Parts: structure tokens; C-alpha cells; sequence
């Protein structure tokens, strides 16, 4: 069975760093596009970042741009989010999701989602 | 022994029915491969059908969610034209992209498989793995999905690598007995080139491709099989053949450049030239892959601004599903005939009453005689077939 | 950008009539890169509609969607107790953007 | 007409994908033989796949508890490379051990069946039962489980008889048109020799075997096809290829003797030499048959104490099941190419959600061009397949 | 081009395993013909298996009550030796009795079908219906149920017509390219002759038949392929081969006449001669068709009262079911080899847990080398197979 498991969510004082780590089982990142998506407490799903199957970071949300770094290890099938200079607005539930780029039809849409990991900025 | 395609082109007034496989109808009872992206190619004796199978049959648990195109399990299946892809089908290489030639002596298969970043193209000739190439642009390496063309033992394969909407590196590979003897980078006015339908326009090869980035007209690649010189342009007819495309009244070509009209995606198709006129085929619906019609545009290969049609045929009806189509040439007694195949796609992402995606094929060939009307859909009823 | 305005901020209805959810587009976009998701609190998001007209694998037949250019709509033709949640419309072509949501509540 | 393998060895920088059968995925829907211990061999035209079938299909009541290796019902199945073992497969002899040659004129099959104490090897050439031999050590008579090699019509088969952990009598049989013309007892430094992967290193045959008694390095048997003189040694590279084996940080070899490291059991595998370097393949997991990688050890055929890899490839992933692998040589236009096959085992004794055991095959061939990355597992989902 | 069988007979010390079809085991999953009365015959290249199929598969509603032998639906099925009788099997004539030759140029099929009173024998050569004969005794016309023998283009077929327990007219038909050129009435000391296993004992044909009326020894018919002169006698060995038969200690033979011991019914079997000794095969159980053993009786072809076996083999275990067995000769490089086949019957009238009757085949060939022990039953478990 395919599954995505996020881990790394924790309290961070403002100005800190946390690394989130989404582990994938049942498929390879070498053929799927991977996404980080967040829901702020009280608000709606925001697309944080997107990485291609070919390894390039196509997008970073304007707020996260310059502070977050998204990467992947295709040997362990892991996705990483290095968050630096965390502000209180970045407290949220984080989600790793998966979609596809088809040669014929194109981008498909996020069909596999993780459990989620909570990142809370305190004081 | 070698094949040189030296004869003239046969007089074509239209196309006559040639073959039908009824794959989906037989899949309801019986074990039939789940395929897509088919084509046809002929050795000097008979004709063969090829497809990219998803490594499973249709009445199978593994048939669920087979809409993807790049999996480690897709292989290239080859039968004689007419024999459905039953469980005795020989699968001739690991490939999620493919192309195939016959140079008059042995079959050549170009098979692309592997990771999306680092992909491998194996060149198999006469049952040997003769050569191999890696991605140059470190992207989805892909090829014609139809037959390639050999002249005097030198076969030509068009391979694209790079972004689907942007500048991609397209190369033309000249292969001799499976060994790549030369490689020419694409040069000319065609910006995006994909999934080319090539035919031997002696003394060279002419390919009509798809523009998946900025045009609804089709690109043209003229390969000089001898000097290895490439020329690129666009199909000049005012009735463009890609889909999505604008309605007949509002369409336009440029004969050199993309038209910048509804050019976001496209479908693999074909076209060839009869003097100044162009024989072409496209889907009847301008936005979905529904139906399939072929016709002739008068002065369509030389004049943009021509929308005069004639000799129209309806191969598949307006409300019936079609897909990829392509051309292949057959050596006749005194001339070279042009045939085409249409892929009739059925299943998920457009019909949500099944969990699988598969295709059937319908094959027509040009004729100098007369012909009637008809419509040859797939015919499968998915409301009764197993999910 | 293409701010997507999901039109009904909260909808309350009874388990068994129709529910028309709307998604507005600031500027016209390719009508095949829009999707509809269901978020139930405590559960991960689940994809319902893809390409603005295609139901996903496993989604019941109740939900159907339609759209074109700036207008998009999803209807659960006959509601069910479980189908009460937040609904997002997403544009997964360039430029990437989500919606704010519509909350279906039993009334 | 005879085959003499006189050409040099092709320049090998790596291996490219060549074939995949998808047997287990097709077995979920359709009638496919239950097999194990496969291999590949080619006549001068095309290539064939062989397997030892358990006398039943997979969606069968007789598929239950097929983990045994010696039953009166196992036969040798032969198809063209690519065609899955459907019900039309020709089973060419009664055998629970087997090997196969093509001398350029006709196929040779060595087939072992019978009681563990008595055991008979039938030598079948050109569709005739030409010869037969009985067990010499009155134990489990067994052979290469891969292709044998013929040079000038004289084919060579390595057959072992005796204890798996102890001194066993290994012989090399020289066959001419199915008739055994000579038999040489093994002599040299290799103590236990089993399941050899042989290739024509003109003017002789070189076999890389498994040591199932006291070593995790592989034995080497050099057969002089002419003088019938046998030499034995061990693969000298510091990165040993048998499984179970010790970790790369602490593994050793002797280049003459068993290393006495994790040598209790083993797996059939291959290796060959490029000058002083050794091209080899092994499982990625050091203890279970999980994954499969091939690479090149620099000065590995000449020096124990060399652990320098290069040109590593991952044919099957770390978490995906593999099994027996072997080598076969293909005569090219100007040189001799080396290919290998990997057997992907699925089922009981390692996955207890099914009652059967079967295998699929994945085939790669050496290339002088470039290649990418990938992974080609079996792909079957046993949670959904019938038990 | 013609086949003349001129070479000597190969030195035979025993028989080695050659083939097994596993028909019943595969029938549990998959579509396999319901057959019975099989045999084997070889053209100068490879060997083929024939059977009389009941016009249905085993997992079929029509498989119920297929114990009859004469229905309008039985046809003659032919595959290569090894390929199971799947649904792609070519059925070569309408026949509930059959025999088959290959004269070195084309196949000859003798096929008997029709009413029990007025029956028709069609002679088919090279894919043409060349000749036809009617019953002479207006009874169940029947033939060898195994291969016939051709020498210099003249093939010979033994056909019986009349009462099973009484005087029946047996004839030997000499056929040339499908046309019956001569017909000799049987003459000699053999009273009842049925289901003959014939082999080319150059310069003639020697057939060992069954005595279904008054003997448990087997008849012998010596046909002079040239003078068309027939001689008849009985197998002279004291160990008789028919079943039912008396126990070894209390059995007898006459060399000329039926022994009048347990001669009521019988089973089709074989025997041939090595000098004065006789190589023979029979069922292990003396009353039921259970098991199958072959051995050599010393001075058994010339001396009755001889009960001195040697080189005994157990082809099918004593507790397992066997049936019809027969001989066929294979032209070797320097001599003529003798092989036999055993039919392993499974199903109704002896195992009442299924409603069908079918068979599997096991094939052995003579060898000048050594051999071991074993047992190769059918292996089907009928408690789990569909009824
Ligand atoms: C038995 O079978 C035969 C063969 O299958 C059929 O014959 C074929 O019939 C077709 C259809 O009539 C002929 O197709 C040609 O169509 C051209 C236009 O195509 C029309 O359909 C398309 C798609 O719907 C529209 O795009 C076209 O354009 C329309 O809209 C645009 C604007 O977007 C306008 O600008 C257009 O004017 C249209 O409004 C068309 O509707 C058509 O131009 C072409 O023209 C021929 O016929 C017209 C009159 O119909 C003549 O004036 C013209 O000069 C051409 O005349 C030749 O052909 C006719 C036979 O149709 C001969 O009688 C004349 O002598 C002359 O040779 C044509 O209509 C196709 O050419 C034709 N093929 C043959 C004959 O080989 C039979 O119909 C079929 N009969 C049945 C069903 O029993
Ligand atoms: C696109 O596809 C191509 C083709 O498939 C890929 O190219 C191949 O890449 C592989 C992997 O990098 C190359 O494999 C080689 O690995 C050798 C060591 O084996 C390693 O794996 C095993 C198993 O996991 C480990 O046990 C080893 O680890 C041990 O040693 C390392 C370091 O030594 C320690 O860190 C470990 O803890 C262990 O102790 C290894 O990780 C390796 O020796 C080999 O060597 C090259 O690189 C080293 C420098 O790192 C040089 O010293 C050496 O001379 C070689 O340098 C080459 O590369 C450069 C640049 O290409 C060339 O310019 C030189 O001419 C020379 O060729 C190597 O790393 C494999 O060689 C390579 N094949 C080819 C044909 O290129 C691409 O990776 C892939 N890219 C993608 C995914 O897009
Ligand atoms: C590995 O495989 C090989 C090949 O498969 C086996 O070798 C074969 O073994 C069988 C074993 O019996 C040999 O069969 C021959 O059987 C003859 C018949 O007797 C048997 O059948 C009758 C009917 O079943 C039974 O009743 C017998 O039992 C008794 O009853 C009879 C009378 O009813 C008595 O006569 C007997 O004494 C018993 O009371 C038996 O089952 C048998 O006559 C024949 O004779 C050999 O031995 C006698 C002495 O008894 C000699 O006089 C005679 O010349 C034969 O001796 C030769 O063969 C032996 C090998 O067995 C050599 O060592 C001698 O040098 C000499 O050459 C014999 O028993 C069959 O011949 C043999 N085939 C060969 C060797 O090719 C191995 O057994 C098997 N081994 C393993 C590990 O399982
Ligand atoms: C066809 O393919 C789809 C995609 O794999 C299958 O849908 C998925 O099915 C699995 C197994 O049923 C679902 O996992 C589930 O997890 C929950 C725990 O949250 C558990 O309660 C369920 O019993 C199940 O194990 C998975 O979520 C579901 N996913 C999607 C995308 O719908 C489907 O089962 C296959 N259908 C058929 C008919 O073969
Ligand atoms: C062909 O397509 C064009 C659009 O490219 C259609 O033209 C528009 O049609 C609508 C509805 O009639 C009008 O509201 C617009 O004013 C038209 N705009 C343009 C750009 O002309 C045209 O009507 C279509 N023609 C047919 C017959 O379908
Ligand atoms: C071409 O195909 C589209 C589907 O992409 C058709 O559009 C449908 O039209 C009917 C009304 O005619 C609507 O009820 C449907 O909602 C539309 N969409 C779908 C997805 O079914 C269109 O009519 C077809 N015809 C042409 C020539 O445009
Ligand atoms: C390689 O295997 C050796 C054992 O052959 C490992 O060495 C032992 O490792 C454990 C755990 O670290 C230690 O407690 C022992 O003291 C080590 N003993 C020896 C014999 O050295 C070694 O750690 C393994 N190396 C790797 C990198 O996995
Ligand atoms: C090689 O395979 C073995 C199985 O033989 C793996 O061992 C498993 O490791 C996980 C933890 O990593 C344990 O939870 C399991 O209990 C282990 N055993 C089994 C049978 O699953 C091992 O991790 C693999 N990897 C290597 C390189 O040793
Ligand atoms: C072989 O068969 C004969 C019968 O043909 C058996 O001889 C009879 O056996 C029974 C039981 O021992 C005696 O009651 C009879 O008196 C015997 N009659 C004759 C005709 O001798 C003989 O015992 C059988 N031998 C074996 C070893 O089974
Ligand atoms: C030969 O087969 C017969 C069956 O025809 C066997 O006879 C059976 O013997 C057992 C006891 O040994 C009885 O319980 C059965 O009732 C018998 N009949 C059947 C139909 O099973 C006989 O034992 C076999 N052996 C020989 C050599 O005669
Ligand atoms: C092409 O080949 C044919 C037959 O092989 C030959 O007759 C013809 O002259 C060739 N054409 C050219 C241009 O060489
Ligand atoms: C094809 O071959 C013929 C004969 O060799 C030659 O005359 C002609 O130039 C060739 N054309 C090519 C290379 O396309
Ligand atoms: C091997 O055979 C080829 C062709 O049969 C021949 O050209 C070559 O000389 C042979 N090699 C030797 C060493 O005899
Ligand atoms: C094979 O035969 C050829 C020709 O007789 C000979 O030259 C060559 O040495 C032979 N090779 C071997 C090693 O048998
Ligand atoms: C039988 O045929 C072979 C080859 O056809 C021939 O050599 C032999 O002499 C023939 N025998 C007789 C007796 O004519
Ligand atoms: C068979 O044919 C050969 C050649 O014609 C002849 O010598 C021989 O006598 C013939 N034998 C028979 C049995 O007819
Ligand atoms: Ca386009
Ligand atoms: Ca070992
Ligand atoms: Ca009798």
C-alpha cells in the first residue's frame, strides 16, 4: 500500500529552524511530483512548494520564498523541508502530497496525502 | 534486400477500411493485454501492430489505475496485424516509449525506459541489443510512438528531450544495423516537436509532428537521409489538425511559425502531401478526442489561408472516442501507398465507470478506386464490462 | 494571479437535497487544471474532482462537477451525513493557487 | 554452421534493459505456468527463455505448496524471449534440473529427473534422446540451471553430485551432437562448485559458480574445450558476490581458497572479466535475496584486496525481491556481448500471503554506449492476487 | 526424401525419461481438451503427440459423462510433443479411431468415424482426403490407435472389424500417398488381433497386438512391406504382457496359440525383440491398469517357459493409474531407437469423484547409457478439481 508519513513537527521559538521529513512507501519519487501544503490554524490549504519528479523545485510560495528549502533523497525515498527563520504565521499543519505529470494529458492533481505534522511557533 | 522506397507515391482519392482489432470487446471475455499508444509497421511481406502494454491484462487486479504512462512494467508488444493482444503476444523490449523500423532485413526497435531524470534508449536490431543512449536534457526522453523509416539501411528516429511547454532538445538519430552512426540536432522554424509521424518521401523522410507548446498546426521535419540535413516548418493549411484547436471559421496557420491559437496541448496525428494539396486527418470534436475524420485541403501544403476541403471521410463518429493516430507507408507493385491508424481510447479519466484505460485500433489505407461511407467505433459497452 | 473565490462561505442543508458549490476565477484559466478536494477535520484531504469534470478513483457517484473559464461548480446531487465537510477548489496549473473553502454543515 | 565464438569480447561500459516478462502480474488474470530457476539462451537468430515449471498454472489448486524443487512433475519450458509462459508453452523434457545449449545446428537439453539417490540426466539433441547418465555419487545430481557453451560442436556441461556442505564430485561433460564423448573430473582449488554460469572465453569456457559450503566468493572453472583440461580458482575481488556475505567494510577473498566468511549457503550468480577488472552482479541486501546491483571492480580479477567499484547500476531496488541470476553471451557483428538475467521470486517462504512460489525474469545486455538509471521490479501485488 | 528405416536397431539397455504433458494438472486451471487414446509419432525433424478428443474441454459442461468411445464429436488432435492440448490445438480429422504415419514427405492420417454398423475410414495424406473405405464385417471398424509405419513410401495400417470375442476380419492395408494400393487379409496363428503397436523391423513391419478374446499373451504380426505377405504368431515369453493376466508364478505362453489364461479382455501394449531377448512393458497390477513397468525377458522371443527378467524399470508407481501404452521408432544418427508412451487415465468408471474421463501421457526412449530410478505419475488431485 502506498503511504506518506510526515515527521518533525514540534514547538519552535521564533527565528528557529525545523526540518520536516515525509517518507514514502509503495512508490518512487523518480516518477512523481511531490508537494508541501500547509493549513494554518483558522485558515485554508496553502501550497507551500512543489518539486518535479526530475528533481527541480518548480514553485515556492511567496511568504516561504527565501526561508524554506525543499529537497528530496531518491535513494531513501524521502522529502525534506528545511524551514529557517520561522515566524508565528508559519504555525500550521503540514502535508506532503503527490501528483503526476503525464506526457499526453499533463499535470493530474494531488491524489495521495500524508497524515500531517503540526509545527507550532511559541513565544 | 535493403529497402529504399524508390517508387513514386500511389494516387490517393481516399482511404478504404483495412483492419480492426476489437480489443476492448474481446477483453470482456478472455485475457487481453491492457495497452495504449499503438502503431502499425510492415515488413516486405505483411503488417504488424505494436503497442505499449501496461504489464497486465484487463480482467486483472493490476488493471486498476492504468492511466499513467511511465511505469517500470510497460513493454512493447508486437503481433501480426489483426491478431488481438492475447497472452501469447511477444513483448519485444522494456519501454514506456517506443518506435520501430524494418529496413528490409531485420526489425529495429527503439525503446525508452527508466527514470524520468536519467532515461535510457535501447536500440535493438535483429534480436540483439546493439546500442544505447542516455537522456541529454535530463528530462522525459521520448520518441515517435509510431514507425521510423529506413532508406538503404540507414534508419532515422526523431527523439525529443526537455520541457513539454518550452525549449526542448530534439535530435534525429541515424542508425545502421542498430548502431547509431550519426546524430543531428534539430534546426529550423519548428519550436516544439513531439510524437512525429514519419514517412519516406524519397529521397528523404518527412515527419508531421505535434506542437505541444504554442501551436495547433503541425510541425514538419524534412530529413535528408543522405546529407543528414534537417529542415523544419509548419503545415501550411488553414485547417489545422491539432486538438485543442480553434473552430474552422477562426483557425489560422503560419506556414513557418506556430499560430499561437489553442496550442496548449495536442494529440499525435498525421498529414502528407499530394502535390500542393494536403491529405490530413484529425478528430471531429475540436476540443476532446471524439471522432475522427480525414480529408484533403486544396493547396494546403503551400498556402496558409486555404480552407478548401474535399474528399472528406468520417472514420469514427462525432460522439465516439478516438486518440493517437499515425501514418505508415506500404510498398506497392508500382507505387508507395499511405495508410493510417487511429487509436480508440476507452476507460478512466474520461469514462468513470471503469478503473482501467485501454485502446483498440482501426486501420485504413489509401485507394485509387472508389469508396463509401461508414463509421467504425470501438463498440465496447463499459456499463456491462467488469470494472 | 488568478484569485479563486469559492463563492458560498458556509452552506447549511438537510441530508438529501442538492448542493451547488461555486468557484470563481479572477482571470480565465485552462479548464483542465482545476480540481476539487474534500477536507474533513481530523482526516487528510481527499481528491474528489480532477480536470474540473472527472471524478477520482473511488469517489461515490453523488458528486459531479462542471466548469469553463472563470466559472466552476460541484454538486453532491443527494447529500449524505458523511458528505459534510470543507470543499476546496485548486488551480494546479501556473499560477498555483488554492481556494478558501465552503463548509457544508447539517442544519 | 557450427558456432565457434571466435570473435573478441565487446567493449562493455554497463548494461542496458533488454526484456521483461511480467509473469506474476499476468498470472492474476490468465493462465500462466508456475515456474522457477529460469535462464536465457540464443540460437544464431533470436533468444529464448527457459524455466523449470512445477506442472501447474498459478490460478490452480495444484499451485498450493510449490516451494519444493524436486517433484516428478517439473518440466523444462521454452519460449521465445518475451512470450510469457502461457498454456501454449512447449515443455521440452522432464527435469527438475536443467541446462541448454545451441551449437549452431540444433538445441541441446540436459535434463535431470528421478529419485534423489539414483537420478538420471537425459541428453536430448535435435529432438532425440541421444544419451543418458546415472548419479555417480548416489545423491542429488544437479547441473548449471543456465546455458551451457558449445565451441566447434563440442558442448560442455558442469554437473555436481554429492553433499551440499562437504566434498562433492563435480564433473565436466563434453558432448558432441548429444553423445557424451568425454568426462573430466574437477581438479583445482575450488572445493564446492554448484550452479555455474558459463560463458565462451575463446578458446575455452569460463564458469563462475556458487560455493554453497565454505565461501562467499565465487569459484571459477576454466575448461579447455580442446585438451579437456580443467583449472579451478576463486573470484579474486575483495567485494564478494555470494549471499549470505559479510558487509563490504569487512569482506575478504583468497583468489585461491574459500574465504570462510558467511559461506553457509548462497545464490546462483555471475561474473566475468574485462582485462584485469571484473564485471559482477549481486543482491543489494547482504543476507536476503533483496535487490540486485551490477558493477565493476578495478583489478578485481587479479587482486584480492581490491574493493574499488565503478559503473554501478541498480537493476532491482533494495526492497524488491530478486533471486537466481546468470550470464549468457550473444554473438554480435564484430564482438561477443555479455548479457545477464535476474530471477524475481515471489511467493511462499518469504511472503506468507500466498500459497504458491513463482518467479518473473528481467534481462539486461552489455552496451558500449551510455545509459541511465531505473529499477524494474516484479510489480505483482500479492495482497490482491488469489491465494 | 522418402523414409526407409534402413539403419540397424540401437543398442538398448533401458529407457530414459523423455516427455510429460501434465494435462490433468493444467486442466484444473485453464482450458485443456478432454482426450483419450493418445500416441506419439515423429517426422524427420521432431516428434508430435496425437489424441482422440471428445469435442470438449475439461472445465466444461460437456465434459460430463465422457467415458464413451464412439461419439460423433471425437476428433484427432495433433500437437508437438510437449505442448498440452490447449484450445489452439489443430484437430486434423473426424475420428473415434485413428492412426498416423509420416513417410518422410507428408503426414498420413487414418480416421474411422460413423455408425457402429456402417463405419467409414478416411485416408488423408498431405492435407487432402485421398481415399475412403467402408466396414467389411459391418461391425465396429477399428485400427491401431498408434503410429503406422512407412517404408519407401508404402505405409501399412492394420484394421480389425468384427466381434471382440470371436472371429473378426483383420486386414493389412498398403497405402501409397494416401491411396490404398493393396489389402491383405490376415493369415497365421493369431486368432484375435487388435490395437497393434507396429515398428519398422527392416525389411518389414512387426506389430505386437492385443488378444481381447482368448489370450493374455500378445499376438505378433509380421508384415513383409514388399511381398505383402503376412505371418502371425504370439509373443513367446513366459511373462505375458496383457492385463487381465495370471500371476508370474502361474502364467504361460504358447509361441503359437493363445494360452487361454485370463484372456477375456486386455489392454493395448507393446513389445519388441533384441536378438532372442524381448523388451516389453506392462502394468504392475495384474488385473487393473495400475502402475507400469518395463523389463527384458531373456530368450523371451524364442523360448516359452522363460521367466528370467533383467533391467526392470518402474515407469509408473504401483499405486497409480496407467492405461494404453505403445511404441514408436526414432531414426538416430547410426541406428533406430525405440521409444514408448504410457497413457495415464484419470476419471470416471474408476474414480467416482469426478464426472469426466481424460488422460495424460508420459514418454520414454531407449538408451545405451545408464539410468536411475523414479516414478512419474499423472499427479492430478481429483478431490480438489472441479467435478
Ligand atoms: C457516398 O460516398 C461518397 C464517398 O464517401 C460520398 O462522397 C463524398 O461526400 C463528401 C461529403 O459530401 C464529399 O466531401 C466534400 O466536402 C467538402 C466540404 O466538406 C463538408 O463538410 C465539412 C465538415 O462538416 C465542412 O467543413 C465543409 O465546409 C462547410 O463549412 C465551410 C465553412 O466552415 C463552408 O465554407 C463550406 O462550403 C461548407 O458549408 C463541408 O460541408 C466539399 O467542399 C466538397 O465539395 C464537393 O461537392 C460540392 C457539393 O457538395 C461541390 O460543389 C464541390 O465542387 C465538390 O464537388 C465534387 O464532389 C461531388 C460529390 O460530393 C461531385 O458530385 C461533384 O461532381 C464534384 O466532383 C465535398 O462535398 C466528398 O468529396 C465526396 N467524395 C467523393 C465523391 O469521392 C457520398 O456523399 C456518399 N453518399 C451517400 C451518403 O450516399
Ligand atoms: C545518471 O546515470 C548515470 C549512469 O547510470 C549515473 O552515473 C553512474 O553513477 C554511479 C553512482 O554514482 C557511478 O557509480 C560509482 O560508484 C562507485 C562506488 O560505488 C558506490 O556505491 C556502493 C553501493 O552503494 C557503495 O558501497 C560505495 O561506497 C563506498 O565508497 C564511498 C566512496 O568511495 C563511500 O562513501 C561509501 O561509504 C563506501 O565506502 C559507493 O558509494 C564509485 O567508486 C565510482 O567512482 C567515480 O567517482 C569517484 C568520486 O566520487 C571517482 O573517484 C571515480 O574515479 C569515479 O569518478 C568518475 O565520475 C566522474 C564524473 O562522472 C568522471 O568524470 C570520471 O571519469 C569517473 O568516471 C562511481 O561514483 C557510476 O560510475 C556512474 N556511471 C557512469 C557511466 O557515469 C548518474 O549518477 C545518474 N545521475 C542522475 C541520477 O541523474
Ligand atoms: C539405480 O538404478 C538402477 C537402474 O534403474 C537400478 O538397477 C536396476 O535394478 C533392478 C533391481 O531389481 C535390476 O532389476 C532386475 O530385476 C530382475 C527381476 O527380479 C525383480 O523383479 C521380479 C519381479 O518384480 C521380482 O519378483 C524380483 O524379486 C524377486 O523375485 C524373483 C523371482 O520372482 C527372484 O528371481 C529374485 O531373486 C527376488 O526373490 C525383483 O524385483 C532380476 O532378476 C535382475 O537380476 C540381477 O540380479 C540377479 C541376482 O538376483 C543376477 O543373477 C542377474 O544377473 C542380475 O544381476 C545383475 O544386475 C545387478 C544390478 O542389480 C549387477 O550388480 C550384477 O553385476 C548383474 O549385472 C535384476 O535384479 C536391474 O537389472 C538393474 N538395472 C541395471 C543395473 O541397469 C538400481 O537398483 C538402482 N539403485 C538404487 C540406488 O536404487
Ligand atoms: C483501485 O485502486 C485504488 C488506488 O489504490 C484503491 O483505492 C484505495 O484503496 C485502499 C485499500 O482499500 C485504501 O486504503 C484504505 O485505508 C483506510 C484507512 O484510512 C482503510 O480504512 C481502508 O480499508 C483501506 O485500507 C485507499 O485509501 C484507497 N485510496 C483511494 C485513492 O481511493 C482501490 O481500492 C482499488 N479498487 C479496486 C476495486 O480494486
Ligand atoms: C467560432 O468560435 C468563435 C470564437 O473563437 C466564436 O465567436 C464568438 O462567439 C460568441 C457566441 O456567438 C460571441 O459571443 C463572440 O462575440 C464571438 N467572438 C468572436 C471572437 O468572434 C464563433 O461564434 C464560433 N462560430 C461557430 C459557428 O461556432
Ligand atoms: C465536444 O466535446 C465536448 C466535451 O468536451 C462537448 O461538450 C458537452 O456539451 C454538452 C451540451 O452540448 C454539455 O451538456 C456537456 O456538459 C459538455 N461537456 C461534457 C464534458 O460533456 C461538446 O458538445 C462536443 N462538441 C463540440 C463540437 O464542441
Ligand atoms: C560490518 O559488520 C561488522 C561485523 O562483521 C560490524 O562490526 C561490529 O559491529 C557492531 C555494531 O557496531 C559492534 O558492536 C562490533 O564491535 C563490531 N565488531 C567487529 C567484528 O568489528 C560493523 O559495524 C559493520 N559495519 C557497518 C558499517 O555496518
Ligand atoms: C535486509 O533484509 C533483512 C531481512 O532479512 C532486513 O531485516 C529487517 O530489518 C527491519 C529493521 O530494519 C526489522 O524490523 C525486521 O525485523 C528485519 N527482518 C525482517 C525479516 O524483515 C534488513 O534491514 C535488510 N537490510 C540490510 C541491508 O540488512
Ligand atoms: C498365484 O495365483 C495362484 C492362482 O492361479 C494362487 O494359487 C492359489 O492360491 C490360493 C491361496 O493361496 C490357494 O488357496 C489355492 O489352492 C491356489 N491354487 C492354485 C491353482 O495353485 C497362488 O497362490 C498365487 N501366488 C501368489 C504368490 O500370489
Ligand atoms: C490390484 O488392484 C486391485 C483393485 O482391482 C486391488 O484390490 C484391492 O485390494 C484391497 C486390499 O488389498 C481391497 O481393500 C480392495 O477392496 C481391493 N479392490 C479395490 C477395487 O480396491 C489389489 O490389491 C491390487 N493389487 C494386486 C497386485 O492385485
Ligand atoms: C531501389 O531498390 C530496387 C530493388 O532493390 C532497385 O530496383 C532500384 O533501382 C533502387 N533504387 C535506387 C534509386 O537505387
Ligand atoms: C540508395 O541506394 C542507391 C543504390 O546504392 C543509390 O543510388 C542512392 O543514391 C541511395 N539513396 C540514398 C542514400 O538515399
Ligand atoms: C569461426 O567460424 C567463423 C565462421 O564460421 C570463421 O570465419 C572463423 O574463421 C572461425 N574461427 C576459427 C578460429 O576457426
Ligand atoms: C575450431 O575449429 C577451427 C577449424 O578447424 C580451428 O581453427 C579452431 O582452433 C577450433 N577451435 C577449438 C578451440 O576447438
Ligand atoms: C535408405 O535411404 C538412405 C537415405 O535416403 C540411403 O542412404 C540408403 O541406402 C537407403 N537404404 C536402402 C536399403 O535403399
Ligand atoms: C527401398 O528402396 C530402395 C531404393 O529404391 C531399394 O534398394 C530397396 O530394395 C527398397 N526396399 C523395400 C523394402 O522396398
Ligand atoms: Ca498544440
Ligand atoms: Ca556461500
Ligand atoms: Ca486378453
Amino acid at each position: 500500500e502506498v503511504q506518506l508519513v510526515e515527521s518533525g513537527g514540534g514547538l519552535v521559538q521564533p527565528g528557529g529552524s525545523l526540518r520536516l521529513s515525509c517518507a514514502a512507501s509503495g512508490f518512487s519519487f523518480t516518477t512523481y511530483e511531490m508537494n508541501w501544503v500547509r493549513q494554518a490554524p483558522g485558515k485554508g490549504l496553502e501550497w507551500v512548494s512543489h518539486i518535479s519528479s526530475r528533481g527541480l523545485v518548480i514553485y515556492y510560495a511567496d511568504s516561504v520564498k527565501g526561508r524554506f528549502t525543499m529537497s528530496r533523497d531518491t535513494a531513501k525515498n524521502s522529502l525534506y523541508l528545511q524551514m529557517d527563520s520561522l515566524t508565528v504565521a508559519d504555525t500550521a499543519v503540514y502535508y506532503c502530497a503527490r501528483h503526476y505529470f503525464d506526457r499526453d494529458w499533463g499535470y493530474s492533481g494531488m491524489d495521495l496525502w500524508g497524515q500531517g505534522t503540526t509545527v507550532t511557533v511559541s513565544s | 534486400e535493403y529497402r529504399n522506397w524508390s517508387k513514386p507515391q500511389c494516387g490517393i482519392t481516399g482511404f478504404a477500411p483495412f483492419s480492426k482489432d476489437n480489443s476492448i470487446r474481446l477483453s470482456a471475455g478472455g485475457d487481453i493485454w491492457v495497452t495504449r499508444e499503438p502503431y502499425v509497421s510492415c515488413d516486405p511481406d505483411k503488417c504488424y501492430q505494436f503497442a505499449l502494454g501496461q504489464g497486465t491484462t484487463l480482467n486483472n487486479v493490476h488493471s486498476n489505475n492504468t492511466v499513467r504512462d511511465r511505469t517500470p512494467y510497460r513493454t512493447l508488444l508486437m503481433n501480426e496485424l489483426g491478431v488481438p493482444f492475447h497472452l501469447g503476444t511477444k513483448q519485444v523490449c522494456i519501454a514506456w516509449s517506443s518506435s520501430s523500423c524494418h529496413d528490409g532485413k531485420a526489425w529495429l526497435h527503439v525503446c525508452i525506459t527508466g527514470d524520468d531524470k536519467n532515461a535510457t534508449a535501447s536500440f535493438i536490431y535483429n534480436g540483439r541489443l546493439v546500442d544505447s543512449v542516455v537522456s541529454w536534457s535530463k528530462d522525459i526522453l521520448r520518441t515517435q510512438e509510431s514507425e521510423c523509416v529506413c532508406i538503404n539501411g540507414t534508419c532515422t528516429v526523431v527523439m525529443t528531450d526537455g520541457s513539454a511547454s518550452g525549449k526542448a532538445d530534439t535530435k534525429i538519430l541515424f542508425i545502421e544495423e542498430g548502431k547509431i552512426v550519426h546524430t543531428s540536432t534539430l534546426s529550423g522554424s519548428a519550436q516544439h516537436v513531439e510524437e512525429c509521424s514519419c514517412y519516406p518521401r524519397y529521397p528523404g523522410v518527412r515527419c508531421v509532428c505535434r506542437d505541444n507548446w504554442k501551436g495547433s498546426n503541425r510541425p514538419i521535419v524534412d530529413i535528408n537521409i543522405k546529407d543528414h540535413s534537417i529542415v523544419s516548418s509548419y503545415v501550411c493549411s488553414g485547417l489545422v489538425g491539432d486538438t485543442p484547436r480553434k473552430n474552422d471559421s477562426s483557425s489560422s496557420s503560419h506556414c513557418l511559425d506556430p499560430n499561437n491559437e489553442e496550442g496548449g496541448h495536442g494529440v499525435k496525428g498525421w498529414a502528407f502531401d499530394d502535390g500542393n494539396d494536403v491529405w490530413m486527418g484529425r478528430t471531429i470534436n475540436e476540443t476532446s478526442r471524439l471522432g475522427y475524420e480525414t480529408f484533403k485541403v486544396i493547396e494546403g501544403w503551400s498556402n496558409p489561408k486555404s480552407k478548401l476541403q474535399t474528399n472528406r471521410q468520417v472514420i469514427v463518429d462525432r460522439g465516439d472516442r478516438s486518440g493517437y493516430s499515425g501514418i505508415f507507408s506500404v510498398e506497392g507493385k508500382s507505387c508507395i501507398n499511405r495508410c493510417f491508424y487511429v487509436e480508440l481510447i476507452r476507460g478512466r479519466k474520461e469514462e468513470t465507470e471503469v478503473l482501467w484505460t485501454s485502446n483498440s485500433i482501426v486501420v485504413f489505407c489509401g485507394t485509387s478506386g472508389t469508396y463509401g461511407t461508414g463509421s467504425w467505433p470501438d463498440g465496447a459497452d463499459l456499463n456491462l464490462m467488469p470494472i | 494571479e488568478v484569485v479563486l473565490t469559492q463563492s458560498p462561505g458556509t452552506l447549511s442543508l438537510s441530508p438529501g437535497e442538492r448542493a451547488t458549490l461555486s468557484c470563481r476565477a479572477s482571470q480565465s484559466l485552462g479548464t483542465n487544471y482545476l480540481a476539487w478536494y474534500q477536507h474533513k477535520p481530523g482526516q487528510s484531504p481527499r481528491l474528489l474532482i480532477d480536470g474540473a469534470s472527472t471524478r477520482a478513483i473511488g469517489i461515490p457517484d453523488r458528486f459531479s462537477a462542471s466548469g469553463s473559464g472563470t466559472d466552476f461548480t460541484l454538486t453532491v446531487s443527494r447529500l449524505e451525513p458523511e458528505d459534510f465537510a470543507v470543499y476546496y477548489c485548486q488551480h494546479y496549473g501556473n499560477p498555483y493557487t488554492f481556494g478558501q473553502g465552503t463548509k457544508l454543515e447539517i442544519k
